[PDB]
């Protein structure tokens, strides 16, 4: 995901 | 009882918040005056984003203004309208 | 279209209010560590007495405890349990 906009949960369980 | 990951990260996440702010902060030059309230609620951009190399900033502001009182040493009470900067819309951008 | 006096003097007085607070701030000693998020809402005294000499203070206090992800760009990510001091109550008190 973007790191400039608010993450979702997958953006997360991507990392 | 304890706050999940998701609402902590949502809840912090830069936005506009309430912030008591000092009037001299905002006024500097007035330091050896004495006002009431000495600070001020505000709008201002806090909270973080997702990289310590971006800072949670204003991308929209506006003025508020408030009636304070202001007293200099030794002389009477002055009220009236001050003006202080708001802080509609924040996002994250690199420093 | 102006925020009066007793409005300002009310909203700014102490009490305690949601402030975001970096992470760091609260566990310097582990700087070693990329928290995500990396600040967190808290309940903490903030604004102002209108008196120099009185100031805001906690005096009632409890912890609250959140999940927080502590990364490492290497190792694989964990969530972990984080605990904060929150302020309940607080008072304009003699400095
Ligand atoms: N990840």
């Amino acid at each position: 995901c973007d790191i400039h906009v608010l993450w979702e949960w997958e953006c997360f369980e991507k990392l | 009882e304890v706050v999940k990951f998701m609402d902590v990260y949502q809840r912090s996440y830069c936005h506009p918040i309430e912030t008591l702010v000092d009037i001299f902060q905002e006024y500097p030059d007035e330091i050896e005056y004495i006002f009431k309230p000495s600070c001020v609620p505000l709008m201002r951009c806090g909270g973080c984003c997702n990289d310590e190399g971006l800072e949670c900033v204003p991308t929209e502001e506006s003025n508020i203004t408030m009636q304070i009182m202001r007293i200099k040493p030794h002389q009477g009470q002055h009220i009236g309208e001050m003006s202080f900067l708001q802080h509609n819309k924040c996002e994250c951008r690199p420093k």
